[PDB]
Parts: C-alpha cells; structure tokens; sequence
C-alpha cells in the first residue's frame, strides 16, 4: 500500500483471517517505569 | 520425552507451545516460547509406503 503493509493477516492452515489487530494500552508493569516517568511528567 | 499418548497421528495443521533455552553470542541466556506451525504433507494419500 514506511508504506502501509496490507489489511489481511491470513493463516493458510485453517483459513483463519485476522482482519485487523488492536492493542489497548501499554501497561509497563514495573514501578520504575512508573513514578519515574512521572518525574518526567513533572 | 514421553508424556502424551494417543491412538491417532494428527496430520492437520497444528502447533507446539514449546519453550527453548537458547544463548546468543553475547551469552545472553533467554528462554523463548515457540509455536512450530506444522502440517503433514502427503502427495499420494493411498500409497502404503508413503502412508
């Protein structure tokens, strides 16, 4: 379509097609990414 | 080595949720979960030898 890839993630084994992939929120779990990037906030 | 046992040999596409313990050139010991998208292949599904 740098450039956009496609709009279809097909598995030929069973015909399962992942039309799109959606990721909700980046958690990072550790408390040190946490209120240390919070000093970055400040 | 020997955990599962079944009467049927699954020929359909499947996967193995295997984890390896590899080591890179920087000696970085990391385990990593694999899939191994596999499927059996038979060009002539009647021949006794190939089957």
């Amino acid at each position: 379509s740098l450039p956009k890839a496609r709009d279809q993630a097909v598995f030929p084994q069973n015909g399962l097609v992942v039309s799109s992939v959606d990721v909700q929120s980046v958690e990072p779990v550790d408390q040190r990414t946490r209120d240390a990037l919070q000093r970055s906030v400040q | 080595p020997h955990a599962r046992r079944a009467l049927c040999l699954l020929l359909g596409p499947d996967f193995f949720t295997d984890v390896i313990t590899i080591e890179t050139a920087d000696h970085a010991r990391l385990q990593l979960q694999l899939a191994y998208n596999w499927h059996f292949e038979l060009k002539n599904r009647n021949d006794p030898a190939e089957a």
